[PDB]
């Protein structure tokens, strides 16, 4: 019996991770952010589309 | 007085003798009986795993 639960608690731990790159919020939470910093980067540029065009 | 103190042991012995050939009888019936429910147990505990 014994034996059979910490197989299962294997089998488990396993399956979390390797899924944990699409899954786990840590690593979604750092796609978040260079997400992020791009999207107000992209927003200036379109703010200044005169200024740069006369440039 | 030793012809009596024999005949006590004659009896004394004859009821070990019988006792103990039907305590062995009952205690191999008895266990017997004790594996065979207890292999019952294990089929039950190995299927309630599996769908657990």
């Amino acid at each position: 019996a014994e034996i059979n639960q910490k197989s299962l608690e294997l089998e488990l731990l396993r399956l979390e991770k390797e899924t944990a790159d699409i899954t786990h919020p840590l690593y979604l939470g750092q796609k978040h952010q260079a997400l992020q910093a791009m999207n107000s980067h992209l927003e200036a540029v379109l703010r200044e589309k005169r200024s740069l065009r006369q440039r | 007085m030793v012809e009596m103190i024999e005949s006590q042991t004659l009896l004394l012995t004859y009821l070990t003798i019988k006792m103990q050939k039907n305590l062995f009888r009952l205690e191999e019936k008895a266990e017997r009986n004790l594996l065979l429910v207890n292999d019952q147990k294990d089929q039950l505990q190995e299927t309630i795993h599996m769908m657990k």
